[PDB]
């Protein structure tokens, strides 16, 4: 029964919270509010956003998404209950290793 | 903003179209010559369910384009 | 009914939200389709009845607030959240004995 | 048309009160002239001196045309690096013009909303037909100059348009044809290269480096404002003077005057002077050694 | 004390809010609120009027 | 005296106010229909006592009272831009003739254009659709805006010409309504004839997508089509398209529908040239010494407003030295050495197709 | 609180001098005048007015496409108000007070000199160019390592005798939502004329100074007009610009202003530097 939360989100999910930042804080700050809480990338499971370059800055925020969250869940703040979960099949899976 | 509410309309047409579930009555059919900008809501599931494409023409819809003009 | 006809008109009547409440017991709220103000108590509903980001009616001619009324912002996000996927369970699902 | 006198409830127009538009926006600059005449500046001549009819001819010598029909030129550039001297020179021919003059220039094209330098050309052209005959000169086309090609996407690919639109109005419109505009750039570099013709720009002529001609009559021109211990050579200069632009010598003069003023001097000699030349250019400092 | 039995009343009833934009150098605020509306404000309670600042 | 008593008497006529405009959507009873203010706010009123509901109907341009707002008075039809599209004149008609080249752009696009307004009998005879529609592009060569510009008062019959400009209208650049606003009466002064230069900055791709003003254009693009696309039948309207490049306008207008015909121009040939000079010769009169082959054989791949102008700014080159009549001596100077300047900037002026 | 106390006794007197100039809304630029009754003003409320003056104003004393005072009942003409535009970020670009004078040199003498004799020595006496001017000079140039830029500008801050001077960050001319700097650069220096002469110098003008251009696709176009709209601000005869300038950067590029200061700038000096 842990509430569930995605990942961007378009276009329009954004500015509808806060107006400009990281703008990852408020979705931080989002469960705050409701917590246990289950985070998602949604979805960047596929082979084709690589591009090896086009895709990797736009996955680059993509994999920073839960690397700032990881730095901000152990990095500093506070407590349980929060998670995060990743999909994909090849490539991006040995440049996960790059993260890991 | 104001676009961004027509595309909240869009959300809100999005909201309030499913109301057609169950029953009574919509057909929901969709035309677009660039897929580069449709958001992931757009083509949700239980919105676009099913996808028609521009099959090219070939020898017998040319035969048949050549018939049917003719 | 002619009372509240006569009432109504010299001033109209809104819906408010709270964004912050007041020592001097005023509170600031929003007028939605113009700029904000900022009015006070409204002796009924006193100050730690309602919290800042709240429905309230907003009055029509001390423009002060009327009455309190939920507000919603999640319902927004987890329906934008909703929309993507459902859920169903175990039962619903299969060939995940391993990892789950 | 615009401007119709109402008030209120009454909603009746009692008079329609002329005209248009829009503080800045109507009169880009309106200016008396400029200061002072061409005939300070020189070594250009014979080139100005075929810019000076595009200008005149309109104002005076169309008569000489109305006896064979033909029509005067509409198009114009004036273009090279500084300096030249375009900046006051492409002004300067104003003060001859006697009509009245309006200044366009590339921030102008710099556009916060559109349709705006659109309808601006448009009141632009209106002023310019209104006040006909009038003066009107622009600049940093080249601000606007290229379109990009291919999307996506340039801001004046819509304000080209405006630069069409003045190019409709010089081509696919016939008012036009009074109040000759004239355009200038740092450079032509590149462009919408279709511009070539009589109603969009058609003079081109290439300013070179100022010559020794001009290059001693220059600053002599810049330093006839000041004094002069009565020997230069003014070819020591113009000899030595190699990429040397013509604003680079009026700056010359000027060192060559500060180091004259903190030497506590009553006039500018020319062991002053020469020393001006290499003291503003070129770079060193560095070393002299292995010469020397 | 009494004060604040005084002013309440050209306070009163309501109170707006505004957004601060500029100000005649003889403290006359000039200011750009919804919609772009201005006024201009001399008054001498609250304020450090410096402070309060443009933007 | 009496007549300026009139006018006062005209002014005690003025004091009563004007009405609000309206548009009537649709009715209830009539008592009540469905009306709305141009600034938004819908209501139901009561009609005047003159009035059938089958002189107003639903989706009717009409007008309210000041007070009751009940409907009163009305027009079907108006507009601001419509006619003063119109008033653009050009000389010829004969300008036909003096175009120069080139016979099948010139011919062709009369049967594309005059033969479906008089005979649409021709077309049903061997049963072909009608072309709605035409195309040119360019510039190779030159000529593009005024064979347009002359057909129009050539063809005579009625044309409105479109400016391309100001359709952004600043704030909320929607006005691709203003199309169907002028397609409107295209259905109503029917038949109509439009010419359009620069559909292409109008043609934006949406390649790779970026800022605002280009979602802008994007919508207004897609009414364009949607026009095109009908549901409708514009045929009476003949589209004319001309523009710097036939590339960016994306495929959608690149069929047909849309894009009719294919029409151009090249560099007109020296022959043709040859006769693009005597209408450039033809109004210039000189010391009778003339070699038309001369400045055709020495100044080479050229356009006519570039031979021309040039040719008119050697004469004024030419009289630079105050002399009246002057033979083709610095002609063959001028234009030959003039040109060769101006062939300098024709460098890059080769564009797909 | 007795400033609090007397701070809200003369609100009387405030309320008193409330009724009268309270609706002197709204911020009102004028359009033209036909003949001597009749005016016609606009403003950014959407209303536009053809409208008469209050007597307290005379004609002559007022210019076209002006802010004014007015009452927006009679929509009179109540006072003109000069200033116009920019917001905080002109406040934030524009700076004041002192700090950092000459001592901290680190013993440069002629290469601070060099620049000392351009800025502050003409403006120590600017009648020390009547008898023998000719000019103050028209722009310098600055560039090397980091050691030491804006410190001869915080120099000029602490011996800045007349008008409190402006820096200029280089991050807030590129701006999206095309021609939002190129207002300022414009505006800004009547703003910077509205101090009568009071300096001005650019940092990072490398980078918003951008030079040249690659054919496709800009990216640079918007940034082109900054440069030679910059140029153009350099090309306005007036005056200019009072202020002088002083300019440091790093790379020799861009080009475009350094091959048009040659055009109109001076005195190219260096860092110092080591020794
Ligand atoms: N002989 C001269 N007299 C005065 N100014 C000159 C002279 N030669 C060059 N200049 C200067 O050169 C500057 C720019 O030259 P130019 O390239 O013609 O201007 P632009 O390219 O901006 O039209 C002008 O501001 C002008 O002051
Ligand atoms: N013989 C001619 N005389 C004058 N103008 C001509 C002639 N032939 C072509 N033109 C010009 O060519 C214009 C259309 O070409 P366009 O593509 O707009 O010019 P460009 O090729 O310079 O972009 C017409 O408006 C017309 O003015
Ligand atoms: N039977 C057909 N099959 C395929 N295309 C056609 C047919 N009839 C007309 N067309 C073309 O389709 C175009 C209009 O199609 P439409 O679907 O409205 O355009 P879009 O797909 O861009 O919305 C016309 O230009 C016409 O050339
Ligand atoms: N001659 C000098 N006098 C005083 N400080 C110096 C000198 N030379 C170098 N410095 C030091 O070098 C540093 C310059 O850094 P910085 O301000 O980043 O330069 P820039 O603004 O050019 O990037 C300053 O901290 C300054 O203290």
């Amino acid at each position: 029964d842990c509430t569930f939360i995605r990942v961007s989100g378009s276009e329009l999910v954004q500015k509808f919270i806060g107006e400009g930042a990281r703008m990852v804080r408020e979705l931080f700050v989002m469960a705050r509010e409701h917590a246990p809480s289950i985070i998602f990338m949604d979805e960047i499971d596929s082979i084709g956003s690589s591009r090896l370059e086009g895709g990797s800055g736009g996955d680059s925020e993509v994999q920073r998404t839960m690397l700032e969250l990881l730095n901000q869940l152990d990095g500093f703040e506070a407590t349980k209950n929060i998670k995060v979960i990743m999909a994909t099949n090849r490539i991006d899976i040995l440049d996960s290793a790059l993260l890991r | 903003g104001a676009d961004r509410e027509v595309q909240r309309i869009l959300l809100e047409l999005l909201n309030q179209m499913d109301g057609f579930d169950q029953n009574v009555n919509v057909k929901v059919i969709m035309a677009t010559n660039r897929a580069d900008t449709l958001d992931p809501a757009l083509l949700r599931p239980g919105r676009l369910d099913r996808k028609i494409e521009f099959p090219l023409p070939d020898r017998r819809q040319k035969r048949l384009i050549f018939s049917t003009i003719t | 009914l002619r009372e509240e006809l006569q009432l109504l008109q010299e001033q109209g009547s809104y819906v408010g939200e709270v964004v912050r409440a007041m020592d001097k017991k005023k509170v600031l709220v929003k007028v939605h389709p113009e700029g904000k103000f900022v009015v006070d108590v409204d002796k009924n509903i006193d100050i730690n009845d309602v919290t800042p980001n709240c429905r309230v009616a907003l009055r029509n001619d001390s423009y002060t607030l009327h009455k309190i009324l939920p507000n919603k912002v999640d319902p927004l996000v987890s329906l934008m959240m909703v929309e993507k996927v459902p859920d169903s369970t175990y039962e619903m699902i299969g060939g995940l004995d391993k990892q789950i | 048309g615009d401007l119709v006198g109402v008030n209120k409830d009454s909603y009746l127009i009692l008079e329609t009160l002329p005209t248009e538009y829009d503080s800045r926006v109507k009169a880009m600059e309106v200016d008396e002239r400029p200061t002072e005449q061409y005939s300070d500046i020189g070594g250009l001549d014979k080139q100005i001196q075929e810019l000076v009819e595009a200008i005149v001819l309109p104002m005076n010598h169309k008569e000489k045309f109305e006896n064979l029909g033909i029509q005067p030129p509409k198009g114009v550039l004036m273009y090279g690096p500084p300096g030249t001297g375009k900046t006051l020179l492409a002004r300067a021919c104003a003060a001859q013009t006697k009509a009245t003059f309006l200044k366009l220039a590339g921030p102008q094209l710099v556009q916060m909303f559109i349709g705006d330098g659109a309808k601006l050309v448009r009141d632009a052209f209106a002023l310019a037909k209104e006040k006909a005959p009038s003066i009107i000169f622009i600049d940093e086309l080249d601000a606007i100059g290229t379109k990009r090609f291919d999307s996506e996407k340039a801001g004046d690919r819509e304000v080209q348009r405006t630069m069409l639109e003045l190019l409709n109005q010089l081509d696919g419109f016939q008012p036009n044809t009074q109040v000759k505009v004239i355009a200038a750039t740092n450079r032509v570099d590149i462009l919408d290269p279709a511009l070539l013709r009589s109603g969009r720009l058609d003079r081109k002529i290439e300013f070179p480096m100022p010559n020794e001609e001009a290059r001693a009559r220059i600053m002599q021109i810049h330093s006839r404002k000041m004094n002069v211990s009565p020997d230069v050579n003014y070819e020591e200069l113009a000899r030595c003077t190699d990429d040397f632009n013509g604003a680079q010598c009026k700056a010359v003069c000027v060192e060559a005057g500060m180091i004259a003023l903190r030497r506590g001097a009553t006039e500018l000699t020319h062991e002053d002077y020469m020393e001006g030349i290499l003291e503003v250019q070129a770079k060193k400092k560095a070393n002299l050694q292995y010469y020397a | 004390e009494e004060e604040r039995s005084k002013v309440d009343d050209l306070r009163g009833t309501p109170m707006s809010v505004g957004t601060l934009e500029e100000i005649i150098d003889d403290n006359h605020a000039i200011v750009s609120t919804s919609v772009g509306s201005e006024h201009y404000v001399s008054i001498l309670s609250f304020v450090d009027k410096d402070l309060l600042e443009p933007g | 005296t009496k007549q300026y008593e009139k006018s006062e008497n005209d002014l005690k006529a003025l004091q009563s106010v004007g009405q609000i405009v309206g548009e009537v959507l649709k009715q209830l009873t009539e008592e009540k229909f469905i009306v709305k203010a141009t600034n938004g706010p819908r209501y139901v009123v009561g009609c005047r006592r003159q009035l059938d509901k089958s002189k107003l109907k639903p989706g009717t341009r009409v007008a309210l009272d000041m007070t009751t707002l009940t409907i009163m008075r009305y027009l079907p039809r108006e507009v601001d831009p419509l006619v003063y599209n119109m008033s653009h004149e050009d000389p010829g008609n004969v300008s036909y003739s003096e175009i120069g080249g080139l016979s099948e752009q010139i011919r062709e696009l009369r049967e594309v254009i005059e033969l479906p307004l008089t005979n649409p009998e021709l077309f049903q005879r061997v049963g072909i659709i009608p072309p709605k529609g035409c195309l040119l592009y360019g510039p190779p060569g030159t000529g593009k805006t005024l064979l347009a510009r002359a057909v129009a008062s050539q063809l005579d019959c009625n044309f409105l010409k479109v400016v391309s400009s100001s359709i952004v209208d600043k704030y909320i650049g929607e006005s691709a309504r203003l199309i169907r606003e002028m397609f409107n009466y295209a259905r109503d002064h029917q038949p109509c004839i439009i010419f359009m230069d620069e559909i292409d900055a109008i043609g934006g791709r949406r390649f790779s997508e970026g800022t605002s003003a280009d979602r802008e254009i994007q919508r207004t693009l897609m009414e364009l089509l949607n026009q095109m696309d009908g549901f409708d039948t514009l045929h009476r309207v003949k589209m004319i398209m001309a523009t710097n490049r036939p590339d960016t306008l994306d495929p959608a207008l690149l069929r047909p529908g849309r894009l009719d015909r294919k029409i151009h121009i090249d560099l007109p040939n020296e022959q043709a040239r040859l006769d693009i000079l005597k209408i450039h010769a033809g109004p210039i009169t000189k010391h009778g010494e003339i070699d038309y082959e001369a400045i055709v054989k020495l100044s080479d791949g050229f356009n006519g407003a570039d031979l021309r102008n040039v040719c008119t700014e050697a004469g004024m080159f030419a009289i630079r030295a105050d002399h009246d009549f002057v033979v083709q001596e610095d002609f063959m100077k001028a234009v030959r050495k003039v040109a060769d300047s101006k062939k300098l900037e024709s460098k890059l002026d080769y564009k797909p197709v | 609180a007795p400033p609090a106390l007397w701070d809200l006794a003369a609100d009387k007197q405030t309320l008193q001098s409330e009724q009268p100039l309270q609706v002197a809304r709204c911020t009102k630029i004028i359009n033209a005048d036909s003949e001597d009754p009749k005016y016609i003003i606009n403003v950014k409320q959407f209303a536009k007015f053809v409208v008469d003056l209050s007597d307290q104003v005379a004609p002559t004393d007022i210019e076209e496409g002006m802010r004014v005072g007015v009452d927006r009942n009679k929509y009179q003409i109540h006072i003109p108000l000069p200033p116009k535009i920019d917001p905080t970020v002109t406040m934030m670009q524009v700076e004041e007070k002192p700090d950092v004078t000459y001592s901290d040199v680190g013993g440069c003498k002629e290469q601070i000199e060099k620049l000392r004799e351009v800025v502050e020595t003409p403006l120590l006496h600017p009648e020390r160019f009547v008898n023998l001017g000719i000019e103050p000079p028209k722009g310098v140039l600055l560039f090397g390592p980091p050691g030491t830029g804006k410190t001869l500008c915080a120099r000029a801050v602490a011996n800045r005798t007349d008008a409190c001077f402006i820096r200029v960050i280089g991050s807030e001319l590129v701006q999206k939502y095309v021609g939002e700097g190129a207002r300022m650069v414009r505006e800004l220096f009547e703003m910077a004329r509205t101090k009568k002469a009071c300096l001005i110098f650019f940092d990072e003008i490398d980078a918003i100074g951008g030079a040249r251009f690659d054919d496709g696709a800009g990216g640079d176009n918007e940034v082109q007009r900054t440069m030679l709209e910059l140029i153009n601000q350099l090309d306005g005869f007036d005056p200019r610009g009072n202020i002088k300038v002083l300019m440091a950067t790093n790379r020799p590029d861009t080009l475009d202003p350094a091959l048009m200061r040659p055009g109109r700038l001076d005195r190219k000096i260096e860092f110092s530097l080591p020794d």
